[PDB]
C-alpha cells in the first residue's frame, strides 16, 4: 500500500462522481446559502447593540424577530437541500463501488482463492465498504457544513476588523499542518484496523463453517483464545485512534484560543480602542467564541472522515490488481470437442515440482476417455487444465485445433460441464440448483428429464416440495449421494460437448452408480467425455483408459488390451 | 516425441539363446510401461513380456519361464533375454511403450530353425 | 425485533459496563469540568462590555487573556480525559459483546446452523458489533459533550434572566418529544439495514465459496444480478435514514429559534428593558445564539447513535436464544464402548417424516459394526446420533449403560473420534490439521505416527515443508484423496473409544485404502468401531454387518452368514 | 419387541406337501428379510429359503424348485409351502427376520415318513 492525500483519493474518485455531478452542484449551492444565514444571523449583534434597544429607536426590534424567523426558515430549507443531495450521491458512488469490488472478485483467477481466505475478502467487501458509506455521508456532511461555518465567520470578522484578521490569518496555517499530520497518522491507523477486522471475519468464518469438527474435537476453548486475541487486538487499534484523535483536538483548540487571547490583549490597547464602537467588538469577540465550536466539529470528524479516506484507497488498490489473463479473442459456438494435450507440463503455483510433465493427450469427439491412476497422482489436474482454472507451463492444449488461450474464457467456459470431485451446491431450490446458471432458459420438463437421468427423481418426489424443496447452506438437507446426484444433474442438464465426471458416483452405491452409468451410455453416445474413477466398473467401456502416475501417463488403451499386457491396469484390476 | 529402435538378432538355431535391446528416448523412462509384443506371419499382435516402474515383470503364460525382461535406467534401454528358443517362436517382435495404444518399435524378425 | 428505548438499552447494557465503573466516573467528572469551561468562557462578555473596554477600569483585560489560555488548557485536559475514558470503556464494552456472540453462536445446535446461512452471522458479528462500536465511541462522545454544553447554557441563561429561561422551559417539552419520535424511526431503519447487511453479506459469500461453480456453468450474471438488487436496497435504506435524520434537525432547529423570537420580542417591550443593561442581555442573546449550535449537533449524532443502539437490541435478543440443551451432569472419563439403540426413532427438524424408524442396534465393546445400505437410507443419520448433533424421538441411545442424555456434551463428545462424509478440514499446517484441538498435547512424533497410519506420510514427505506445510482454505491445496487421509490422521490421532469412519474410503484407491485397512485392523483390535462403508471389500471383516434400507434395519449378521441366507446383502455383493 | 410364532405341521407321508405359517408381530414388515431356516438332528442351521421387500425369494439349492414362500402385508404373515417331501427333510424349522442375528422362532418340528 501506499498513501496518499485527501485531494489525491478525491482525484481517484472523480471518475466515479462525475455522473452525479448535479447533486453536487445544488449542495454546494444550499452550502453557500447555509453558511451565509449562520453568519448573518450572527452578525445581528451589530445593530440590536449599537442601535441600542431603549438608546436608539425600536425600528430595529419592530422586524428583528420576523428577520430571525425568516433567516431559520432559509437556512432548514437549505440545509435540507445539501444534506439530502450530497447524501444521495454518496449512496451512488458507494453502491458503485460495492458493485465494482464484486465484479473484480469475480473476476480473479482460481489460485488467487487458493491463497486468500474468505473472511478477508468479505470484510473488504463488508466492513470497508461500510467506513465509506459512513464516512461520506455523515462525517462528510459535518465537515462541508463547519468548514462553510468558518468561512463565513473569517469573512465577517475579517469585515467588521480586518486589524484582527490578521491574527486568523497568521495562525490558520499552523492549524493546517496540524490537521495534516493527525490526518495521516488516522490513515495508517485505519488501514491495521481493516487488517484486523479481516482477521476478525476470518476468525468467526473458521468456526461457524467448521462447527462440527469443533464440536467434535473439542475445539471450543481453541476457538475461543483466537477469537479472544484477535478482539482484543481490533480494541487496541480503536484506542489508537482515539488516543490520536483526543490528544489532538485540544492542541487545534489551544492553538485557536490563542487568537482570543490576541484579540483581548489588542483591544487592551488604548491606540486600537475608541476607533470602533462596543458593538462591533459585539459581534468580533462574539465570532471568535462562536468559530472554536465548527473548529472541534471539524477535529472531531476527521477521524471518521479518515477511516473512509483509508477505506477509498484500500478499495483503489484492490480494483487494480490484476484479475483472470483472458486475451483471446475467439468466441466459439460449440466445441466438436477435440480436447488435444500436446507435451503439456504444469507446475501449480508456488510448488517448484511439476504436477503434470509430459502430457501427451488425445480425447478424439464422441470418444470417452477415462483417467484412472492413484491418489494424488495428477487427474483432477488435467480437469483444471481443460477448462482453463491453471494456466500451463510448456506444451498446448487445443480444442478443435486452436490453443484454449486464443478462445474468450466465456466461450470456452461454455463447452465444458464439469461434476467435480468436491460437489459445491447452493442455498436454492434443488430446481434452481439443476438449472443453476440458466434458470430463465430451460424448463421444468428438461430439468425433471436431468433429474430423471441423473436417478435423482425417486429422491426429489419424497421431498417435501419436490422440485422446489429448499436445500441446506451447501446441500446439508441431503445425504451425501444425493447431493452427488444433484450435482450430476446440473451438468447433465446442459448438452455440453465436452463432459467432465470428477469422480461422479464416490458417495454413490452400486445400483445407484449403475442406473446412472446406464443413462449415461444412451445420452452421451456421441459426446467427449472425460471421466476420472476410482472405480474400474464405472470406466470398463471407454473408448481409451489412461493411467497416470505421479503426474505421467503410464500406460493407454482399452480395457481388453490393457486386461492383457499386464501392466498397471491389469494389477489394479486384479487388485479390485 | 517418444521413439524407439530395436536391436536385435536375426537367425538363431532351435534351443538357443538370444537379447533383443531396445532403446527408448525421449520419455520419463523409469515410471512408464514397457512391453515386447510379437506377431507371428498369420496371427496377431500377442504379449510376451511387460515391465513396470518396479521392475515388476510380467510374461505371457505361452513363454514364461523362458524369457526374461528387464531394462537399464542410466542407458534407458530394455532388453528381452531368450533361452530355449522354438521354431514356434519365429516371429516379428517389437517394443512397446506405455500400453497397447503407445508408441511402437520398426520391428525386428526373429527365425528359429 | 420487538423496540426499547435508549435508557432500556442501557438498562440491559448496565451489567455489562458495571466492572468498568471507574472510567465511567472520571469522564463524568471531566465531562462536568469541561461543561463549567465552555460556559465560563462564554459569560466573558459580561464584564468584557459592562465593565468597558475604555469605559471603566482596564483591570479587567490586564487579567483577561491569561484567563483565557488558563481556560483553555483546563478544557483541553479535560477533554482529553473524558474522551479517552469514555472511549476505553466502550471499547472494553464491545469487546466483551463481541466475545459473548462469539461464544454464543458456537455453542449453538447443529440444527440452527443447518437452516441459516453464514452470511447472516458473519453480519451479526462483523457489521453489527461494528456499529455499536462506531456509535458508542464517536457519537456517544459527540453526544454527551453537546448535552453537557446544552445544561451549561441553560443553567447560565436562567441565572442572568430567569424572565427568559422561562421559554427555555417551555420549549424544551416539545424538542424531547420530536427527538423521541424521530429516534425510533431511526431504530426501525436501522434494523432493517441490519438484515440486508445480513443480505449483502450471504450473496457475497455465496458467489466466493462456489466461484468455481459460477465460472464453469457461468453464472456471472445471475450473481451480479443479485449483488444489484441487494446493494441498491442498501443504498435505499441508507437513503431512508438520511430522509429522517434531514427532515428532523430543521424542524428542531426551527423550534429552538422560536425560543430567539421570543427573546427578541421580549426586548422590544419597554417595561422588560431598564432592568437591565447592555451586558446581560447580550449575554442571553449570544447564549441563545451559542445554544442552538449544539442543538445540530446532538440532532446528527443522534441519528449516528440510534444505529448503535439498535445494534446492541439485536445482539441482546440474540444472546438470549435458546442454545444447544445440554442437561446431563455426569462427566464419564473413558466410556468403555458400549453404545446400544434401543428402539430410537427419529425425524429431521421439520420434515414430518422418519429418518430412523425402529433401530435396536447393539455395538459392543471392542467390536466392529459396519452399516451398509443403499444411498439415502439412513447411516450417517445413526452416526450423528451418536454423537447428539441432533436429538431423537422415541427410544434410548445408552452408552456404557446410561442415556446419552444424561452426560455432559463436552464429556460425550471427548469419548468419540468421527470421520465425516464431508471431510471439512482448516487453513492451517498439515500437523495442526491432524492435531487440530490439541496442539499442545500431541508430540510430532505422534503426529508422524499417526500420520503413517493413515497412509498419509509418503505424500506428505513430498511437500515444501512436511508437516509444517500450509493447506489451503479448505484443504484445497491437496488433492481429495489427500484431504480424505489427513481427516483419517485426525481421526486416529485420538485413541477414542468410539472410531465412526463415515465412508472414509471413498476418494482412495484400492491400494491405499487396503494400507489404512490393514493399519486400523492392528490399531483398532480393541475399540469400538462403527463403519459405514458402500465397498464391501471395507467391510469384509466387521463383526457385525447391517444393512439399513429407508430408514429400518433389514438384515444382520457377519459376512459369512450373510452370504449365505442370500438376503440383501447376497444381492450387494453379487453385483460387486 | 419383534416376536413371530410359527404355526405349522407335524408328521406327513413322503412326497405330501405342507404348509407353515409365521405371525411377524411388532416389525416393519414391508421392508424387513424374512427367512425360513431348518435344523436336522444333527446338522446345524441350515437356510432354506428368504424372501425381501420386493418379494424377491431365493431358495437353497438342496431344496430349489419344491419349496415356495410367501408373505401377506395385510395379515402380517409370512408362509413356506413345502411340495414333494423327503424323508431328508425331516426337521426343525424356524422362521427368521432381519437376518441370521436378527430374530427367531421357537421352531416347529416336521417329520416325513
Ligand atoms: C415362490 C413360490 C414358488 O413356487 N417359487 C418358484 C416357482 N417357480 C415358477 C416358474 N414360473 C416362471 C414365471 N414366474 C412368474 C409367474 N409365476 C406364475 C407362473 N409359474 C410357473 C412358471 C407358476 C408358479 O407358481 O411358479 O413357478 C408367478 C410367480 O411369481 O411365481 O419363478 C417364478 O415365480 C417366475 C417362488 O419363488
Ligand atoms: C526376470 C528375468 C527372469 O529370469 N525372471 C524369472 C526367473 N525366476 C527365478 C526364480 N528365483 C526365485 C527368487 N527370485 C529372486 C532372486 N533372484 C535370484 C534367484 N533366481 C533363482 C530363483 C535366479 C534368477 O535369475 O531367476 O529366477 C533374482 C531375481 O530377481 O530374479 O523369480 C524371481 O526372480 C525371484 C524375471 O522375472
Ligand atoms: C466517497 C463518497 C463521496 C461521494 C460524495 C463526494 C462529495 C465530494 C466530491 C467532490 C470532491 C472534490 O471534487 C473535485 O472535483 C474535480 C472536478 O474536476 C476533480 O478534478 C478531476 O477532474 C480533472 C479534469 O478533468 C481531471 O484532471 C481529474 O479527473 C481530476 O483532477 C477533483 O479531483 C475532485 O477532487
Ligand atoms: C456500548 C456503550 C459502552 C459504553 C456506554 C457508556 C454509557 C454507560 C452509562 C449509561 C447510563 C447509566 O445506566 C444506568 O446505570 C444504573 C446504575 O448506575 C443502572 O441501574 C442498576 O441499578 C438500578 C437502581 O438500583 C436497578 O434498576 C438495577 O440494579 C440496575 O438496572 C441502570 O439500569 C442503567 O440505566
Ligand atoms: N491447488 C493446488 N495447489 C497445489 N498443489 C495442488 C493443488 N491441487 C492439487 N495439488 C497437488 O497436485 C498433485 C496432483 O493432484 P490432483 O490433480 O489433485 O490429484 P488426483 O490425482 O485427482 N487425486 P485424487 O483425488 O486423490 O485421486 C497432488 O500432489 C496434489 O496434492
Ligand atoms: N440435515 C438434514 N436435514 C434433513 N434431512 C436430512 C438431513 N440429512 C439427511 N437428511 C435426509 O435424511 C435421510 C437419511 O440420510 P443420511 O443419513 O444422510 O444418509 P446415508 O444413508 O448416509 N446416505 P449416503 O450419505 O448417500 O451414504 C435422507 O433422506 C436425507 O436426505
Ligand atoms: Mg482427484
Ligand atoms: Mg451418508
Amino acid at each position: 500500500d501506499k498513501d496518499l492525500s485527501t485531494w489525491q483519493t478525491f482525484r481517484r474518485l472523480w471518475p466515479t462522481i462525475a455522473p452525479f455531478k448535479a447533486g453536487l452542484i445544488v449542495a454546494g449551492v444550499a452550502l453557500i446559502l447555509n453558511a451565509a444565514s449562520d453568519t448573518f444571523m450572527l452578525s445581528l449583534l451589530k445593530p440590536l447593540l449599537d442601535d441600542g434597544f431603549g438608546k436608539t429607536d425600536r425600528s430595529v426590534l419592530v422586524w428583528m424577530p420576523l428577520v430571525v424567523i425568516g433567516l431559520m426558515i432559509l437556512r432548514g430549507i437549505t440545509s435540507y437541500v445539501s444534506s439530502y443531495c450530497i447524501s444521495w450521491v454518496s449512496g451512488k458512488v458507494v453502491m458503485t463501488m460495492r458493485r465494482r469490488l464484486f465484479g473484480h472478485m469475480m473476476g480473479m483467477p482460481v489460485s488467487f482463492f487458493d491463497k486468500q481466505s474468505t473472511g478477508t475478502l468479505l470484510s473488504r467487501i463488508t466492513y470497508d465498504s461500510e467506513q465509506v458509506a459512513s464516512s461520506s455521508s455523515g462525517a462528510l456532511i459535518t465537515v462541508v457544513r463547519e468548514g462553510a461555518s468558518i468561512i463565513g465567520l473569517f469573512i465577517m470578522m475579517f469585515y467588521y476588523s480586518w486589524q484582527l484578521s490578521i491574527i486568523l490569518i497568521v495562525l490558520a496555517p499552523i492549524v493546517s499542518i496540524a490537521i495534516r499530520v493527525v490526518s495521516k497518522r488516522f490513515r495508517n491507523i485505519s488501514k491495521n484496523m481493516q487488517n484486523t477486522m479481516g482477521q476478525v471475519t476470518t476468525s468467526a468464518e473458521q468456526m461457524l463453517k467448521g462447527h462440527k469438527e469443533v464440536l467434535i474435537f473439542g475445539g471450543q476453548e481453541v476457538e475461543t483464545k483466537r477469537f479472544d486475541k484477535v478482539s482484543n487486538r481490533m480494541r487496541l487499534q480503536g484506542m489508537k485512534m482515539v488516543s490520536a484523535s483526543s490528544i489532538s483536538d485540544p492542541i487545534i483548540q489551544l492553538i485557536a484560543s490563542l487568537a482570543l487571547a490576541f484579540v483581548l490583549y489588542a483591544a487592551s490597547f488604548p491606540s486600537v480602542m475608541d476607533s470602533l464602537t462596543a458593538g462591533t467588538i459585539t459581534v468580533v469577540f462574539s465570532s471568535m467564541i462562536a468559530l472554536m465550536r465548527p473548529l472541534k466539529s471539524l477535529t472531531n470528524v476527521n477521524a471518521q472522515f479518515q477511516r473512509g479516506m483509508a477505506a477509498c484507497q484500500t478499495l483503489f488498490t484492490i480494483l487494480d490488481s490484476e484479475q483472470e489473463k483472458d486475451e483471446g479473442k475467439r468466441v466459439i459456438e460449440r466445441a466438436t470437442g477435440d480436447v488435444e494435450f500436446r507435451n503439456v507440463t504444469f507446475t501449480y503455483p508456488g510448488r517448484d515440482v511439476p504436477a503434470l510433465r509430459n502430457i501427451n493427450l488425445k480425447i478424439p469427439a464422441g470418444k470417452t476417455v477415462a483417467l484412472v491412476g492413484r491418489s494424488g497422482s495428477g487427474k483432477s489436474t488435467i480437469a483444471s487444465l481443460i477448462t482453463r482454472f491453471y494456466d500451463i507451463d510448456e506444451g498446448e492444449i487445443l480444442m478443435d485445433g486452436h490453443d484454449l488461450r486464443e478462445y474468450t474464457l466465456a466461450s470456452l467456459r461454455n463447452q465444458v460441464a464439469l461434476v467435480s470431485q468436491n460437489v459445491h451446491l447452493f442455498n436454492d431450490t434443488v430446481a434452481n440448483n439443476i438449472a443453476y446458471a440458466r434458470t430463465e432458459q430451460y424448463s421444468r420438463e428438461q430439468i425433471e428429464e436431468a433429474a430423471r437421468m441423473a436417478y435423482a427423481m425417486d429422491f426429489i418426489n419424497k421431498m417435501d416440495n419436490g422440485l422446489d424443496t429448499v436445500i441446506g447452506e451447501n446441500g446439508v438437507l441431503l445425504s451425501g449421494g444425493q447431493r452427488q446426484r444433484i450435482a450430476i444433474a446440473r451438468a447433465l442438464l446442459r448438452d455440453s460437448p465436452i463432459l467432465i465426471l470428477d469422480e461422479a458416483t464416490s458417495a454413490l452405491d452400486t445400483e445407484s452408480e449403475r442406473a446412472i452409468q446406464a443413462a449415461l451410455d444412451e445420452l452421451q453416445k456421441n459426446r467427449t467425455s472425460l471421466v476420472i474413477a476410482h472405480r474400474l466398473s464405472t470406466i470398463e467401456k471407454a473408448d481409451e483408459i489412461v493411467v497416470v502416475e505421479d503426474g505421467v501417463i503410464v500406460e493407454r488403451g482399452t480395457h481388453n488390451d490393457l486386461l492383457e499386457h499386464r501392466g498397471v491396469y491389469a494389477q489394479l484390476h486384479k487388485m479390485q | 516425441q517418444m521413439q524407439l529402435v530395436e536391436s536385435g538378432g536375426g537367425l538363431v538355431q532351435a534351443g538357443g539363446s538370444l537379447r533383443l535391446s531396445c532403446a527408448v528416448s525421449g520419455s520419463i523412462f523409469s515410471i512408464i510401461t514397457l512391453a515386447w509384443y510379437r506377431q507371428a506371419p498369420g496371427k496377431p499382435r500377442e504379449n510376451v513380456a511387460t515391465i513396470t516402474r518396479g521392475s515388476r515383470t510380467s510374461y505371457a503364460d505361452s513363454v514364461k519361464g523362458r524369457f526374461c525382461i528387464s531394462k537399464d535406467n542410466a542407458k534407458s534401454t530394455v532388453y528381452l533375454q531368450m533361452n530355449k528358443l522354438k521354431p514356434e517362436d519365429t516371429a516379428d517382435y517389437y517394443c512397446n511403450a506405455e500400453g497397447p495404444a503407445g508408441y511402437w518399435g520398426q520391428g525386428t524378425p526373429v527365425t528359429v530353425s
